[PDB]
């Protein structure tokens, strides 16, 4: 439940082959970009780092949850579906 | 007549199982009609 991990933007690239080393089953890469990811304090500072290094890009916007109307009393309505059967 | 000194509560030694609830069967005939929610359970 802890949202710490969704306050910054991320900058990260597209995924590209892993295979098995023949040795001992690692998995090797030929992408010197697998690992690499950027923080971002903005959508904005994203784009301007990835327009500067000639980089093509998608930008997704932020999903922030809606909020929601919480009513402990609604539990135990009179005449309606929300009354719950058990606690 | 004022006798303070025996016990009026004999009645209950004739209780049986079903005491409770055919006094309750019988209670049936006074109540008031209940009020209704509007629907049969939370769960229609």
């Amino acid at each position: 439940s802890g949202v710490n991990n969704t306050k910054k933007w991320k900058m990260e690239f597209d995924t590209r082959e892993r295979w098995e080393n023949p040795l001992m089953g690692w998995a090797s890469t030929a992408d010197p970009l697998s690992n690499l990811v950027l923080t971002f304090s903005t959508k904005e500072d994203a784009v301007a780092f990835a327009e500067k290094n000639g980089w093509s890009y998608d930008v997704e916007e932020r999903k922030v949850p809606k909020p929601k109307s919480k009513s402990y009393g609604a539990n135990f309505s009179w005449n309606k579906r929300t009354r719950v059967s058990t606690k | 007549p004022f006798d303070n000194t025996t016990y009026k509560n004999l009645q209950h030694h004739d209780y049986s199982t079903y005491t409770f609830l055919d006094l309750n069967l019988d209670l049936s005939k006074f109540r008031m009609p209940q009020p209704s929610s509007g629907r049969e359970s939370p769960r229609h």
